[PDB]
């Protein structure tokens, strides 16, 4: 049928993963999405995590590249402290409260859309914020929100093949970005340097600059 | 039915529907499930909103005038003490008892009106003034003596709009008074002073830096 | 997944989790606000 | 048609039967898949073409007439007859009027075709993005070939402007000055001669534009476009 | 002074107790280094002890002949002498939280009692329903008073089973 | 659509051709309710006429103060009229104004409640009523013909005067001198003096 996360072995592939979902490879050994509503919730969480990880990884990479060039851009693991230091008039609690409030407003809009697929496409919002659906055969709401604001270029409007290709691109890049952020955290905790720093130090000296020489992954070495 | 709700996408509870002014389907605690309890809470909301509106007006307008220069009055938290040290100042206990004695009569009469709207219109109750004590059918909206200018009497929809404006203003004033209390307790300054201090440096002057809202033990 | 969540909703599991959460909250309250003999507001 | 951006390839489905001028079937990302978006992008491309043509011509003429003035820093080194604030406000007001009229004409074809002051004058019927009438008092040749010429020249002008800004940020000289510098040593003045990256070392040309520029009493950033990303 | 009690601020026994506790802690601290873990722990304990004694003396607590704080459990007596936070306010706080938990449990039991299989709902709790009822239990005073004045908070004596005397 | 060729009339203003200066301008839909629009029309007429009188007075007084025609009373800024001394103090004048305005405004309100009712004076004199916001005080009989055109002129001049008064107050709170002095200071360059460099409106520029 479709490519699996483990060639052959159809027993490990769950029944609820029939291949209709984007990025479906039958991966669910722990059965964390056995329930239907749990599967829908996990789909929303996965796409949201992928987009958030892509944004964070892109920002971290760009800041690390700027820091290497000599710009007054701090590293990702110290950007918050640095900004708080150059701006002593900004209260940390105030910034946290503002972030929580604004994120709460948008997250509540998304949450209500999750509860009711097409309930936010009216009132104080146009029909564009109603969603186009997709997962679980839905035709409204979901993580894929079309419209003229979340898709100004209209890449998903016209030719379903292009829409499917872009959706696969998005999910694959999101998973890759999630793994990239995990690697960023592990590398910072082991070597204490940024991503670009680790990459340049490794390219300069391939052998002697692996995870075994950081002194953290392999303790006795 | 399809009127705006407090949380878009969430269906309003069946016990609220959409007839009372200010009905936005907001009842996460399901406090107004009982009809009698809902009616009592509606009357309580109207009373609290009107009293809060009067208090917030008497606290903001005099403060705004004082800031300009005309009409010099003390800050609302010190107004009670300022009058106490006056020469012919009435004792606090006597003043409070007189106010409570008058309020006892008026509030008990309003209480009887809540149980039965046409209660106070009983013939012979007063010296011919009971005729003007008949409500409009809903407790909390008594015409006659009250509403001497007859605003909103042109039609039923006109009165409904005014009721919505009254409920929104009352709720806003209630929240404003709670804010006044919290602001003065956290910062020993007036509302206008707090507003002016916040605009000067919003990121450095707010509830996160007053030292009271956020406990110092956590930090 | 449904059966697992149903098992987690059983009386013993919920009782232990609730007791653990309440105990943890009380421990942290006493850690940040220790020696609270009276209700000083 | 036979004119393709990639000979031997196949035009995209949405770009087939494309009547837009200068349509050579170039759309790898499929940005013109939607019909409405295609028209909006066509108007955007035409306006970009004309603006880039005007800008490139102006920069070249300014360099020829005044070779001692750097076009990149001309915004803060020209000595304005008026004031920068008043000039910006006047330009913003008139630009808002004209741009709003044009955009609304695109949204609704014949909505912005009547003179508001003189009721007797009205722009004749035309196609979106091509006003005509009083705007085109002289047409030397057929409209289709001239439209193709305009689109091609505009695309070339946009690429020319990008090359101008990049050469100014890398060499700090004017367009013709950089061209003369490249002519004096073609094998040493190319981007491959100044920049090169290898697994272990990277040579990035230094910025020829100051980090910050002082205008009037304030400071303006004006540095390099993603210098850290330069090869 | 309420019942022959002296404020802890002016109590000599209170100060002597604080001094003795700090003295014992310092005696134990003397057998360690200056920056070692036991030394830091003992110093933290000393700081906590001093802060506790200072807070008790500053809060206005009353101390007896033994030098230990005493609580006044009597409205009026505690309200006029500034001791409402000893038992009065804690009483209100408890009553509120206890009623909250009790009302939440009562509502959950009554809601699941209408289900076709209530015993299973009792051994296998409905987490979403329990969460909603726990949140609704915060308005327990208003709800309880409304139910009492409504007559739905009680069961008729003629409908409750009773022994044959 | 009159105020914007790309906009649409908010429906409640499409079938209302009897309103002076009806350009379909109501982006906030404040006049959707017929009663609300009826009250807003009277409010607009009152504000516009009062603004016309006030702006004309301020302009004439400042013109006489600058060129030099009025006595010591005119030789003063409009906002500084309190320094002048008249026949009665400020309190007496304010009280007299309150009483006279109470009488006139109550007559107008009675007419608003029931148009055509209050139209007779205590001495029996009567006038012909012609629409609500137009009581008929036309001693020159200028409304006999082209009434719609005349009221359109009135509404446009009223709106212009309202904007003029708002601008005068804003300029006074942001720029020094009289409105005519501000106009002259502007016309002096005028590429530098234009609220952008006043140091008050932008706020973000030079604090
Ligand atoms: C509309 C197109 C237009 C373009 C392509 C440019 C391009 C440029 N201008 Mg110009 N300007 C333009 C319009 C105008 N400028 C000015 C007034 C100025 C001044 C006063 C200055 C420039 C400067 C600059 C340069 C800034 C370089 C940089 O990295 O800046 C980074 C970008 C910013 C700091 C602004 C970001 C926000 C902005 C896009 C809105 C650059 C080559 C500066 C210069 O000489 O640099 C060497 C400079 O000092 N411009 C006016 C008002 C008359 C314009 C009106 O249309
Ligand atoms: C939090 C991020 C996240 C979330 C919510 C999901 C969610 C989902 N994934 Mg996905 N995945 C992710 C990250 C995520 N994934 C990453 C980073 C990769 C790259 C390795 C993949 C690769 C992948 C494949 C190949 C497939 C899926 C599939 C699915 C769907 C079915 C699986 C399921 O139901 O279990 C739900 C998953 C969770 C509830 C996450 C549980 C996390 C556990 C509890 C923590 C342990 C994680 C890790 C081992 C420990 C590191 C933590 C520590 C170091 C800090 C589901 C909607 C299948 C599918 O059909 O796609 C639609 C499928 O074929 N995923
Ligand atoms: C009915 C018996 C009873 C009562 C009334 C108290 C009362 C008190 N105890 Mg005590 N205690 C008891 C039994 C009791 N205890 C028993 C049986 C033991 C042996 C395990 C202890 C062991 C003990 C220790 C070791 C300590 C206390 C402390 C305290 C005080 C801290 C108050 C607090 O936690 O801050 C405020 C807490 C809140 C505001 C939380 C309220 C909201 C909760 C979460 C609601 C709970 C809903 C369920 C308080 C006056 C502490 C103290 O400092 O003494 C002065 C302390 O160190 N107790
Ligand atoms: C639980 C039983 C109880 C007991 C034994 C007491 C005992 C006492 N109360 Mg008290 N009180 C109680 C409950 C109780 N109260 C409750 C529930 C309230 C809340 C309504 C109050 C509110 C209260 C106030 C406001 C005052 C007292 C006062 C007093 C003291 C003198 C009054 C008196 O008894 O004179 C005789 C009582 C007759 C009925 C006669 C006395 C020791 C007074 C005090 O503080 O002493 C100076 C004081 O003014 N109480
Ligand atoms: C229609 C609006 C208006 C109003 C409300 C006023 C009001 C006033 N004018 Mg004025 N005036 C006006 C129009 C107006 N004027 C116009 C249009 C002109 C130009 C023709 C003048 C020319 C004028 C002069 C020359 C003088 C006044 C003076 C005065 C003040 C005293 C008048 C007096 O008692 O006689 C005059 C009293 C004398 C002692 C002489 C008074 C407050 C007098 C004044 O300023 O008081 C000292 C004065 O000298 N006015
Ligand atoms: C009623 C029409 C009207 C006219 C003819 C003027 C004319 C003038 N104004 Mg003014 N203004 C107006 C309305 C008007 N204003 C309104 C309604 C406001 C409130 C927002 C202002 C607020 C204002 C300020 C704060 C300032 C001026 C200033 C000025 C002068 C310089 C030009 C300028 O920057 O204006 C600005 C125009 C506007 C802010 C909006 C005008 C409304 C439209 C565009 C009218 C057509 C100039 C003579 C400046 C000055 O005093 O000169 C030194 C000055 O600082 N105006
Ligand atoms: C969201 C995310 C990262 C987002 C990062 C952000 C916003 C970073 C933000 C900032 O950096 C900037 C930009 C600037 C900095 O100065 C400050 C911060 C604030 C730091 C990563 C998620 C990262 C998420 C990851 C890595 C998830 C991995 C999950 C896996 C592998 C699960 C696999 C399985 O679950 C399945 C699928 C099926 C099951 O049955 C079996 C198992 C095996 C359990
Ligand atoms: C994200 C997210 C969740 C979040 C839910 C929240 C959080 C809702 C918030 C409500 C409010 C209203 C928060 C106010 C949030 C406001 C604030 C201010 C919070 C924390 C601030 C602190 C602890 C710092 C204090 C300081 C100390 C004491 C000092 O010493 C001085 O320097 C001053 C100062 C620096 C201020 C979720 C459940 C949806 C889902 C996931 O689980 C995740
Ligand atoms: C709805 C609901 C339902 C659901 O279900 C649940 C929940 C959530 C709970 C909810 C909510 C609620 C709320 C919010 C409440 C609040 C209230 C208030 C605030 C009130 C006030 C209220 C308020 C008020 C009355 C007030 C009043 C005031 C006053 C008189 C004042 C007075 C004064 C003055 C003048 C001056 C002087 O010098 C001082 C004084 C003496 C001070
Ligand atoms: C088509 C497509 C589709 C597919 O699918 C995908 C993709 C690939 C994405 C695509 C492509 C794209 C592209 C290529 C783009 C580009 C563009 C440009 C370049 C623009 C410019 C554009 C440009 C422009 C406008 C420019 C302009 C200019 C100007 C005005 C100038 C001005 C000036 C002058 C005169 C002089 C002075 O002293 C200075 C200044 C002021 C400076
Ligand atoms: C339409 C609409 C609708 C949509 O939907 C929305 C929106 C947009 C909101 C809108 C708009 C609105 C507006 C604009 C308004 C405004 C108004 C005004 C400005 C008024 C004034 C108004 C104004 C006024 C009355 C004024 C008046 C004045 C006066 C009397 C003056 C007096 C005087 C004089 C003679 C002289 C002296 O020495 C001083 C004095 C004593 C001071
Ligand atoms: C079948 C049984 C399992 C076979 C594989 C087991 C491998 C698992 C990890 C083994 C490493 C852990 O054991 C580790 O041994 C190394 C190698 O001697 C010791 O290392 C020591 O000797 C090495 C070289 O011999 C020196 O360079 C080093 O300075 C010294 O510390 C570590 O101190 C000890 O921690």
């Amino acid at each position: 049928v479709r490519e699996l996360w483990f060639p052959g072995n159809k027993e490990v592939v769950p029944d609820y993963l029939d291949g209709s979902l984007v990025g479906d490879h039958g991966f669910d050994p722990l059965g964390l999405g056995s329930s239907p509503e749990q599967l829908s919730w996990n789909v929303h969480a996965e796409i949201f995590h992928g987009r958030l990880a892509m944004t964070g990884v892109a920002g971290i990479l760009l800041t690390s590249l700027l820091h290497k060039g000599g710009a007054d851009v701090p590293e990702w693991f110290e950007a918050g402290r640095v900004y708080l230091d150059r701006n002593p008039n900004v209260d940390f609690g105030a910034l946290l409260f503002s972030t929580i409030v604004m994120s709460g407003f948008v997250e509540f809009k998304r949450l209500n859309d999750i509860r009711n697929p097409g309930s936010q496409g009216s009132g104080i919002l146009p029909e564009d914020f109603k969603g186009v659906g997709g997962p679980q055969g839905r035709t409204v709401g979901g993580p894929y929100v079309g419209g003229r604001y979340f898709d100004p270029m209209g890449l998903c409007r016209g030719s379903p093949e292009q829409t499917l290709k872009y959706k696969w691109n998005e999910i694959r890049n999101g998973r890759l970005a999630m793994m990239a952020f995990l690697g960023f955290a592990a590398q910072y905790a082991a070597t204490g340097k940024g991503p670009i720093d680790n990459l340049v130090d490794h390219v300069a000296d391939p052998f002697h600059t692996t995870f075994v020489h950081n002194g953290v992954s392999v303790p006795f070495i | 039915a399809t009127r705006p709700l407090w949380q878009p996408g969430v269906e309003a509870p069946k016990h609220l529907d959409g007839t009372m002014p200010g009905d936005f389907g907001f009842d996460p605690l399901n406090l107004g499930v009982n009809k009698e309890a809902l009616n009592w809470y509606r009357n309580a909301e109207l009373q609290n909103g009107r009293w809060a509106m009067l208090g917030v007006a008497g606290i903001v307008i005099p403060a705004e005038l004082t800031r300009v220069g005309v009409l010099n009055v003390p800050e609302w938290a010190e107004a009670g003490k300022v009058y106490a040290e006056s020469e012919n100042a009435i004792p606090f206990a006597s003043l409070l008892m007189v106010q409570l004695f008058l309020f006892n009569f008026v509030e008990i009469k309003r209480w009887e009106d809540i149980k039965k709207p046409g209660s106070q219109a009983e013939p012979g109750s007063f010296l011919g003034f009971e005729s003007g004590f008949k409500g409009t059918g809903i407790s909390g909206y008594p015409g006659g003596a009250f509403n001497p200018f007859g605003l909103g009497n042109s039609s039923k929809e006109a009165m409904d709009d005014l009721k919505w404006r009254e409920i929104r203003n009352g709720r806003l004033a209630m929240v404003a008074f709670l804010g006044f209390l919290s602001q003065h307790a956290a910062t020993g300054k007036g509302p206008l002073d707090n507003l002016a201090d916040h605009l000067a440096d919003p990121w450095g002057a707010n509830f996160c830096s007053n030292g009271v809202s956020i406990p110092s033990a956590l930090g | 997944m449904k059966d697992f969540t149903t098992y987690l909703s059983t009386a013993p599991v919920l009782t232990l989790l609730s007791v653990t959460v309440v105990a943890g909250l009380l421990i942290e309250i006493n850690r940040f606000f220790p020696d609270a003999l009276i209700a000083a507001f | 048609a036979r004119a393709n951006w990639l000979p031997g390839s196949d035009f995209p489905a949405h770009l087939e039967n494309c009547k837009l001028p200068g349509c050579y079937g170039f759309d790898p990302l499929g940005l013109g898949a939607n019909e409405e978006r295609l028209a909006w992008f066509a108007e955007s491309e035409r306006v970009h073409c004309r603006w880039a043509m005007l800008g490139v011509a102006g920069i070249l003429v300014q360099e020829i007439v005044k070779p001692d003035v750097f076009w990149y820093t001309s915004g803060a080194t020209v000595e304005l007859p008026f004031d920068i604030t008043g000039l910006l406000a006047f330009e913003l007001f008139v630009m808002h009027w004209v741009e709003s009229r044009r955009g609304y004409d695109i949204k609704k074809p014949g909505s912005m075709d009547q003179d508001p002051i003189f009721s007797n004058f009205k722009l004749p019927a035309h196609e979106p993005g091509y006003p005509g009438g009083i705007f085109a008092p002289f047409v030397p040749g057929s409209l289709e070939e001239l439209k193709v010429k305009e689109i091609k020249n505009g695309r070339l002008a946009m690429l020319a402007f990008i090359g101008f800004t990049m050469a100014a940020q890398v060499t700090g000289k004017n367009p013709l000055a950089a061209l003369r510098e490249h002519l004096d040593n073609p094998l040493g003045t190319t981007i491959f001669s100044k920049a090169v990256v290898v697994p272990g070392q990277a040579v990035v040309p230094p910025c020829a534009i100051p980090d910050t520029i002082e205008f009037q009493g304030i400071t303006i950033p004006a540095g390099c476009f993603l210098h850290s990303l330069w090869p | 002074d309420v019942a022959g009690l002296t404020p802890c601020s002016e109590s000599k026994a209170f100060a002597k107790r604080k001094k003795n506790e700090v003295k014992a802690l310092n005696k134990r601290l003397k057998n360690y280094e200056a920056d070692s873990a036991p030394a830091l722990a003992l110093k933290a304990t000393i700081a906590r002890t001093e802060a506790r004694f200072d807070k008790y003396a500053k809060q206005g607590l009353l101390c007896g002949t033994d030098g230990l704080p005493h609580l006044i459990a009597d409205p009026g007596l505690a309200l006029r002498y500034g001791h409402a936070g000893d038992v009065f306010i804690p009483t209100i706080g408890f009553i509120y939280f206890a009623g909250w938990l009790g009302y939440a449990g009562s509502k959950y039991l009554q809601a699941v009692a209408a289900t076709a299989k209530p015993i299973e709902k009792e051994i296998i709790i409905d987490v979403p329903l329990a969460w909603k009822l726990l949140w609704e239990g915060f308005g327990w005073p208003l709800r309880a008073f409304a139910e009492y004045k409504n007559g739905s908070l009680m069961e008729d004596d003629a409908k409750i089973t009773v022994s044959p005397r | 659509a009159g105020w914007d060729l790309s906009a649409e009339v908010p429906a409640h203003l499409a079938g209302r051709k009897d309103l002076a200066g009806n350009y379909g301008f109501d982006p906030l839909n404040l006049g959707k309710n017929p009663e609300a629009l009826k009250w807003y029309q009277q409010a607009e007429l009152q504000n516009g006429r009062w603004a016309m009188l006030g702006v004309a007075g301020i302009l004439v007084q400042e013109l006489l103060h600058s060129t030099g025609l009025g006595g010591k009373a005119a030789d003063v800024y409009w906002f500084d009229a309190g320094n002048n001394t008249f026949w009665a103090p400020k309190e007496t004048l304010i009280a007299i104004s309150f009483l006279m305005f109470n009488w006139a405004e109550l007559n107008r309100m009675q007419d608003y409640i029931k148009p055509g009712s209050n139209v007779t004076d205590p001495f029996g004199n009567k006038i012909k009523y012609v629409e609500l916001g137009y009581p008929g005080f036309d001693p020159l009989s200028f409304s006999k013909n082209n009434f719609d055109e005349w009221k359109l002129k009135e509404i446009k001049n009223a709106r212009l005067a309202m904007l003029a008064f708002l601008g005068i107050v804003a300029q006074h709170n942001a720029q020094p001198g009289s409105p005519l002095e501000q106009l002259g200071a502007h016309l002096a360059n005028p590429w530098k003096n234009h609220f952008i460099n006043n140091g008050v409106s932008p706020f973000l520029t030079d604090n």
